[PDB]
RNA sequence: AUAUACCGCCAUCUUCAGCAAACCCUGAUGAAGGCUACAAAGUAAGCGCAAGUACCCACGUAAAGACGUUAGGUCAAGGUGUAGCCC
């Protein structure tokens, strides 16, 4: 079946790679929709890090 | 007497002593079936019963009770003894296994394809290889020192899709089954350049294990750590160099190898990222420029910076080898085909 | 008389397949690093030693300069260099015969 | 612990029939007696003779049909008639089954001086009630 | 069947907005439903910074301009999945809205799971339900956080099982593993009701359009 | 001769409720860990308890009572491994 490594790439990347490698016999129902209308950001896992130095959140105040 | 007789199974259970004080905690004989070579209607008197041990009809006529001659019965006994001896020899001999990295090691030993999936899924294209078999003990009050087996298993279809898993079990075969059935659900897809090698050199440090992989041309072979050789065979990589430094922990080595291989950047991705043709220069092909990658989107007309000096963190071993100062008596040793 | 006929034969295909004749050979040696030289010869005084090399273990394989299909298995297709003896496991005698036949 | 006529669960892999899966304290409750004769009733005699005959019949049919009996025999006595009902596998050829039926019936009838009959019910394999 | 499979399945993928979901909502409607309201600046999660318009008196405000595009993409994806007769599973551990969400699912012919999420409903579904069970083809989170403010385990499980997930992410949520995140308020009753109505309308429109297309092809 | 080779039949905690395969998840896929009901990763077939059954009820008494523990008892119920005796 599909790879369960949620922290490696996205679901689309893993599914496409497995289909190309022939592990997945048939593409899932959602694959064509994702290919046609991908989201703005690929859902790649990312570990959040807290800022430590001069870097600060760019969220400007509303005035 | 007769009523004191028992069944074969009960007698074997009593004689083999599979359970008891000695076998309870480990504070040689084996079962042999006596019915495999015995035919109904055969006795020491050598009688021929029509319909049970001999054909009911001979020459289209009903057979009668017949008794084999003494010489014929001797021949039958000799045939029975010969069959028993041949079966005993066949059972004693075995098809010798293919040893792994060493005769008594479990690494490199193939386990066959993983068990088929329930929903019509088969993994006959996948090969399973053992990488480490450790006996792990724990201190429990109830049982003293509890023993278990942890097995590291790598699987792969030889076409990029490969994975690894860890199986904990009280029984070694159960650990193998668990690990090899869990690995196929954790399959990385490793991109291979020209379906034989990695796309570029990979320098990684997973925990305390440094892995340095060098892309190599066709026919260079796998000059890598034996575990990396096995994993690359599972992936489908045929030419690569790999040096392991620091801790050589097998689990960390496998995890770092898979991390680096999965995180490698393909030529097409580089071309799309920087919007420039990725052109290959080969010494054997002379000055011919081979455009191995081209950007999907619009091409970048920026002639790119002609960096006079590249600020790249070199490795001292590579520079020493290139300059010839390295004189290790173990490098470039002739070895069997990998 | 016709060594290439063996490689054209069905028995060779069944025994070896598309793999080279040395694919399944594995030297038995001490340690993890094999000795840098193979055995001098697998046939000593017309007697065959244990674990003979791929050439010696199959009497129908003749190292003859006309047996080009067999000699191709001992030359790297990508670089054209003849594999050294430890690479394929052939003994020194058969390796010298292979080199002379290839030349 | 009670070790009498019980199958101990080890890995949930051992197949057991309905008879083996039930401990003795279930005889009156879930598995009737494998033999049915009036000897053990009140005021009836020859219980020991019937018991000895039943034991001999079981040990004789077990060896006459080696590896064929799927489960334990069922012995019924009606007057002087004796009926052995046996669940048998389909491994052996029907010719051998009929030969054994005739041989066993005649030999038992002449040995015990009673009209013995043998009814065989064939099953493809040993019926598994549960796994232990 | 190719003349059927192609014409019904592939044709809607040729249109930028086949189901015309962009008419179902507007930035004014989201503003009225208090979609733009977020948590305190202290509770802000790092990955939600790009979707935050700004902070108004230490209160984060969600950029409805990005919310419009994200919601358009999510509604289009949900409508396409429903049109393909996929299984849609709404998930929200917010008790206050639980009942309502369930009703919406029961009204849209889809499935809901608002109660406690037992360990392994997705990664062990072959054993919990059966070897032939069909996992959902799309999961919609009305709330991406459990009752202890950690991300819902269903997000990670669906990412493991390669199930695309639409999700309403507040300022303190983690949109990293969500396939189609919609930055919006998940606490106001108006916002949750608007999301439920929008997804219900998208799914119903998709199902009725699928019925219309199938009937039209049969009449061809 | 050996219960310190066993089957067989049992003692004992047991006047116990735990034993658990098979999966899933967490720890970077380290020896490990998996508890929250206004619930936060566990599910569990099966075994035992329970249930059901016997006796006079639904109560009670029996029966039942797993995995383990004492190298627990029995080679003298019987069978059997090993070893020994055969004027
Ligand atoms: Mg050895
Ligand atoms: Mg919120
Ligand atoms: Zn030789």
């Amino acid at each position: 079946a599909g790879s369960r490594l949620e922290t490696v790439g996205s679901i689309f990347s893993r599914t496409r790679d497995l289909v190309r490698a022939g592990v997945l016999k048939e593409k899932p129902l959602w694959f064509d929709v994702y290919d046609a209308f991908p989201p703005l950001r690929e859902p790649v896992f990312q570990r959040p890090r807290v800022r430590y130095g001069k870097a600060k959140a760019p969220i400007q105040d509303i005035w | 007497s007769f009523f004191t007789k028992l069944t074969a199974d009960e007698l074997w259970k009593g004689a083999l002593a599979e359970t008891g004080a000695g076998a309870k905690k480990g504070r040689k004989k084996k079962r042999k079936d006596l019915n495999r070579g015995q035919i109904i209607g055969e006795g020491r008197y050598g009688f021929l019963w029509p319909g049970l041990n001999v054909p009911l009809m001979k020459n289209g006529a009903v057979q009668t009770i017949a008794q084999r001659s003494k010489e014929e019965q001797e021949k039958v006994e000799a045939d029975m003894i010969q069959q028993r001896e041949e079966w005993d020899r066949k059972k004693k001999m075995k098809v010798k296994r293919e040893r792994g990295w060493s005769g008594n090691s479990w690494g490199g030993i193939s386990l066959g394809p993983p068990d088929p999936g329930p929903c019509g899924e088969t993994y006959e294209d996948f090969d399973t290889r053992i990488l480490e078999v450790r006996n792990v003990f724990t201190m429990t009050a109830k049982e003293g020192r509890k023993k278990s087996i942890r097995v590291l298993v790598a699987v792969g279809n030889g076409k990029g899709a490969a994975g690894f898993s860890i199986g904990k079990a009280t029984d070694r075969m159960d650990a193998f089954r668990k690990a090899k059935n869990r690995a196929v659900h954790h399959l990385h897809y490793i991109e291979r350049y020209e379906d034989h090698t990695i796309f570029h050199d990979i320098s990684l440090r997973f925990k305390r294990t440094h892995i340095k992989m060098k892309k190599q041309p066709k026919g260079y072979g796998l000059r890598c750590h034996r575990a990396i050789i096995t994993i690359c065979r599972l992936i489908g990589i045929k030419d690569m160099y790999a040096k392991v430094s620091g801790s050589i922990n097998m689990l960390s080595l496998t995890q770092g190898l898979f991390r680096g291989l999965s995180r490698q950047e393909t030529h097409q991705q580089l071309a799309d990222k920087k919007g420039l043709h990725v052109v290959e220069i080969r010494e054997e092909c002379g000055p011919l420029p081979i455009v191995v990658a081209s950007p999907r989107g619009p091409l970048r007309k920026d002639p790119e910076p002609e960096d006079e000096v590249p600020d790249v963190k070199l490795d001292w071993e590579d520079v020493k080898t290139a300059q010839g100062m390295k004189r290790s008596v173990w490098s470039n040793l002739k070895r069997a085909a990998t | 008389d016709e060594p290439w006929k063996y490689l054209e034969s069905e028995e060779y295909q069944e025994r070896y397949g598309s793999r080279p004749v040395w694919a399944d050979y594995r030297r038995n040696h001490k340690g993890g690093v094999p000795p840098q030289r193979t055995r001098k010869t697998c046939i000593r005084r017309n007697k065959v030693v244990g674990n003979p090399c791929p050439i010696c273990r199959d009497h129908k394989l003749h190292v003859d300069f006309r047996n080009v299909k067999l000699l191709e298995q001992f030359v790297c297709a990508h670089t054209g260099i003849i594999f050294y003896a430890p690479y394929t496991g052939v003994c020194v005698k058969q390796h010298k015969r292979l080199t002379q036949a290839i030349q | 612990k009670n070790r009498a006529a019980r199958v101990r669960v080890s890995k949930g892999d051992k197949p057991v029939t309905y008879e083996e899966a039930h401990a003795p304290h279930y005889i009156a409750h879930r598995k009737g007696w494998l033999s049915l004769h009036t000897g053990n009733l009140d005021g009836e005699d020859h219980a020991a003779e019937r018991t000895v005959e039943d034991v001999f019949l079981r040990k004789f049919m077990w060896g006459t049909f080696p590896g064929c009996l799927a489960d334990q025999l069922v012995l019924k006595r009606r007057g002087n008639q004796l009926e052995i009902c046996a669940v048998v596998l389909r491994q052996l050829s029907p010719h051998k089954y009929y030969f054994l039926v005739g041989y066993s019936e005649t030999l038992l009838s002449y040995f015990y001086k009673c009209p013995v009959r043998l009814h065989l019910q064939t099953v493809p394999s040993k019926v598994v009630y549960k796994y232990l | 069947s190719t003349d059927f499979n192609d014409k019904i399945l592939n044709e809607p993928l040729k249109h930028s907005d086949f189901f015309n979901v962009k008419e179902l909502f507007s930035v004014r409607s989201l503003f009225d439903a208090r979609v733009h309201l977020g948590h305190k600046a202290g509770c802000r999660h790092r990955f939600m910074e790009p979707y935050i318009f700004g902070s108004r008196l230490d209160h984060d405000i969600i950029d409805l301009e990005q919310t419009a595009t994200h919601l358009q993409l999510a509604l289009n994806f949900t409508a396409h999945m429903a049109y393909r007769k996929g299984i849609i599973l709404f998930i929200s551990r917010n008790r206050q809205f639980s009942y309502l969400i369930e009703n919406m699912a029961r009204d849209c012919g889809e499935y809901a799971h608002t109660r406690y999420f037992r360990g392994g409903m997705l990664t062990n579904a072959r054993l919990l339900f059966g070897p032939t069970v069909r996992l959902p083809d799309l999961i919609i989170f009305l709330h991406t956080l459990n009752n202890i403010f950690e991300p819902h385990v269903a997000v990670r499980d669906a990412a493991k099982m390669n199930i695309p997930t639409v999700g309403i992410v507040d300022t303190n949520c983690n949109p990293c593993l969500i396939t189609y995140p919609v930055p919006g308020n998940d606490d106001s009753p108006l916002a949750v009701h608007l999301y439920c109505r929008l997804f219900q309308t998208a799914i119903t429109r998709a199902k009725e359009k699928r019925q219309q297309v199938e009937a039209l092809y049969r009449l061809q």
